[PDB]
């Protein structure tokens, strides 16, 4: 299998700031990266597929990057509706894996 | 025991000529075209690949009118007819028909290949047509043929049975009719309750039964009545490779592989099928047009007609050229619409028989009673196939003694 | 449009096993890929196993092998994952993600289940 | 440019038959694909059928089959819908609606008649 | 065949306004979506087909987007000529269907 690394673990920010969050691969995986977004009571909410693509549906304020090893979602001007877990999740074989998950928080 | 009927058979030198004029029929080679409200059919199905089974139907030589009588006893002695000489005239030219599917379950092409199909559709279906394989075969005999296809069984009741198993297969015997359909190259099987998705083989055989002839059964029968001579010839290859699109009924097993990832993270269809494909019709490759002798048949029957009875089995796909027609809606306009012009496809197949018969004598001893008895039952009665459909020829106002006025006949003197 | 329901809470015993489902309510679904998911109290999330019907591809993480399987009902739209030999760090909330034909990959996973609380203690 | 014309008002007893037309006028139209469409007083539009002459096509909505029948004369270049076994719920507007030949799709209706009135009562 | 839901049943806005209706559809048809807009005493006449294409003719203030299941017409800068009815159309398969209508009245 193919494990998975995100960072960082925690961060606190204020609203209409600028989030990153760097996620790493241990092996290529070329651009089979996906974003999902979970918050307390309910399901997992996908927002970004193959690293580029944006879902319907999902504020443009949210961008994803990256190819290879290296990946990495931007979050700009954020809202008080947008402080949640994220976690990656790897589809290069259908043995699937997540990340460890970055919780943004209040400042 | 059974004996064979030279034994208690005497021949005359006594022969006759029979014979069809001609045989026409006009039809489409697909479906039958039927009236919308009603059921009736207006056009029936004539189609190049389609089992041709005579039924021919003899004088009773008993009451048969003959200028002389002082060769056999009516009192102990009985007539029947015996077949010498068979000849099938087949008209038309030579051609090649082809057939296919609007919507025929077809996935990729894998004769070759360069990309990776990593991604399912809802409807993958295409517009699909080939030309089918070759073959010749005629079968004469004094009773109906006998065929052979796949078809569904009875499962066991131990355990139930949830949608989308696979069905039973088993091996089922049956009499060939007239308009039954020829194998084509995809197998003798019933494509109506084997297959559900109605899109995997072409529209003229997509709701039939292919069958084969049953010849290892029809040789090993002990009296010999069902086939006193026959010719075969059969011919095919491989034209195209593909795929089919679906559910994976079965998976394959992990130790026949090493898992991929990216575009073969999973696996493509391993339900391989292949396209067929007669290669070329030739004059000096006809088995038809040719007249057969039959000197000594295999059986213990040597070609005696009992009952007055007689069945020809027939297939030729060699003349199997569909004729294309174009009718015009509106001829008000100077330049080419579509829409101005109809298409219609439309077969026409020509047929033609001739027979040499020999009369024959029984003496109806006791010992002869009894075994024509144990052998049929309405023989002596005389002195069933209501269900079925044959193509029927009625020749008893067909007979002419001078044997050198006809084509057949004056071989017949030429052989002797 | 189309929502998926699961089925209730469970209390097992260690050593038993469970099962639960996940039924497709509105429209027509033609499903495509079906996974598990679950979340521990205090943990992050982790795959539990995926069925593709289509491709015929079913399979299951190393940690996981010879105690979870999942099935789906295409007549019916509906999805069954089994446990065996339960543990009693298996008390988890779990979630049903599907994928329905006609989309663009296998792995857009956009519609998942409320989740369903499974507790092992004697 | 090119006009559809229909027919006049059409006053019927429950249990017959009605027959409606669809002319072109102008130009030359070489039609692609024919259907019809209706609405019931303080109701919205309903579908009730098309032909397709090139492709072979012919379908009509499951409540419908039975007692629609859609023609086409290219000679004349002439619709005509039929309605069998006439109730009282079939009053209403009937509109015509055709494509023409060497448009993009079989779906673009551009062409609309102006609508005929149908009463069915006694 | 496929039922079609419309949102909303009516609706009522002002002269230069924007106005968004949304169209549901009980399968996956892509993007076989067509919008016709009718007018009482006349016949109905189409405005978008494919769900994102411009009928010849048609103001530009028109524009529709989707695909899937969803889909959603946008009109900008409403002017008085724009007050009728509208309706979703289907074509996926040969057994076409419309949706339930949208009326747009004056404030």
């Amino acid at each position: 299998d193919i494990q998975m690394t995100q960072s960082p673990s925690s961060l606190s920010a204020s609203v209409g700031d600028r989030v990153t969050i760097t996620c790493r691969a241990s092996d290529m995986i070329s651009n089979y990266l996906n974003w999902y977004q979970h918050k307390p009571g309910e399901a997992p909410k996908l927002l970004i597929y193959s690293a580029s693509s944006l879902q319907t549906g999902v504020p443009s304020r949210f961008s994803g990057s990256g190819s290879g090893t290296d990946f990495t979602l931007t979050i700009n001007n954020l809202q008080p509706e947008d402080f949640a877990t994220y976690y990656c999740q790897q589809s290069y074989i259908t043995r699937l894996s997540f990340g460890g998950g970055t919780k943004v928080e209040i400042k | 025991k059974v004996v064979s009927t030279d034994e208690y058979v005497a021949r005359t030198n006594i022969y006759y000529h029979a014979g069809t004029s001609r045989l026409l029929a006009v039809g489409h080679p697909y479906f039958p075209i039927k009236k919308p409200n009603n059921n009736k059919i207006l056009v029936p199905k004539v189609s190049g690949l389609q089992y041709r089974v005579f039924r021919i139907h003899l004088p009773d030589p008993n009451k048969f009118g003959f200028p002389d009588t002082s060769f056999y006893n009516p009192d102990t002695q009985r007539l029947v007819w015996a077949c010498v000489g068979v000849e099938v005239g087949r008209g038309q030219p030579l051609g090649v028909g082809i057939s296919g599917h609007p919507l025929l379950n077809k996935l990729d092409d894998t004769e070759n290949a360069s990309a990776y199909a990593a991604n399912a559709g809802v409807d993958n279906r295409e517009c699909i047509s080939m030309d089918y394989k070759q073959t010749q075969l005629c079968l004469i005999g004094c009773k109906p043929p006998i065929g052979e296809h796949w078809g569904k069984g009875s499962p066991c009741t131990n355990v139930a049975v949830n949608p989308g198993d696979c069905p039973p297969l088993e091996l089922i015997n049956t009499v060939i009719q007239d308009g039954d359909m020829v194998d084509t190259g995809f197998g003798a099987m019933d494509f109506t309750t084997l297959q559900a998705n109605k899109s995997e083989v072409p529209l003229d055989i997509c709701t039939s039964i292919c069958k084969y002839p049953d010849y290892i059964k029809m040789v090993s029968e002990p009296y010999g009545d069902s086939l006193f001579f026959y010719l075969r010839r059969e011919q095919m290859f491989v034209r195209h490779l593909f795929n089919r699109a679906g559910a994976v009924g079965d998976n394959v097993p992990d130790d026949l592989y090493i898992k991929g990832s990216g575009s073969t993270a999973n696996l493509a269809s391993s339900n391989y099928f292949p396209t067929p494909s007669g290669s070329m019709v030739t004059s000096d490759a006809q088995i038809f047009n040719k007249p057969y002798w039959l000197q000594r048949a295999q059986g213990h029957n040597n070609g005696i007609c009992w009952g007055n009875q007689l069945f020809v089995t027939v297939v030729d796909t060699t003349r199997s050229t569909n004729m294309s027609l174009c009718a015009a809606i509106s001829t008000s306009e100077t330049t080419y619409k579509n829409t101005n012009f109809k298409e219609y496809l439309r077969h026409g197949e020509e047929y033609d028989l001739q027979f040499i018969f020999q009369l024959c004598k029984i003496t109806l001893t006791a010992d002869v009673m009894t075994y024509i008895h144990s052998m049929n039952s309405t023989i002596l009665e005389d002195w069933p196939l209501k269900k079925y459909t044959f193509w029927e020829v009625n020749l008893k106002e067909k007979f002419s003694a001078d044997l050198d006025q006809f084509p057949l006949g004056r071989k017949f003197l030429l052989q002797a | 449009q189309v929502q998926l329901v699961q089925s209730g809470a469970e209390v097992k015993k260690p050593g038993s096993s469970v099962k639960v489902s996940c039924k497709a309510s509105g429209g027509t679904f033609n499903s495509y890929a079906t996974g598990w998911v679950r979340q521990a109290p205090g943990q992050g999330l982790e795959w539990m196993g995926v069925i593709v019907p289509i491709f015929g591809t079913e399979d299951y993480p190393q940690r996981f092998q010879g105690r979870v399987t999942i099935t789906a009902d295409e007549s019916t739209a509906t999805a069954y994952m089994e446990l065996r030999s339960l543990r009693s760090d298996d008390t988890a909330v779990y979630y049903c993600a599907r994928s329905r034909l006609g989309s663009s990959s296998w792995f857009l996973f956009e519609y998942w289940g409320q989740g369903t609380l499974v507790t092992v203690s004697s």
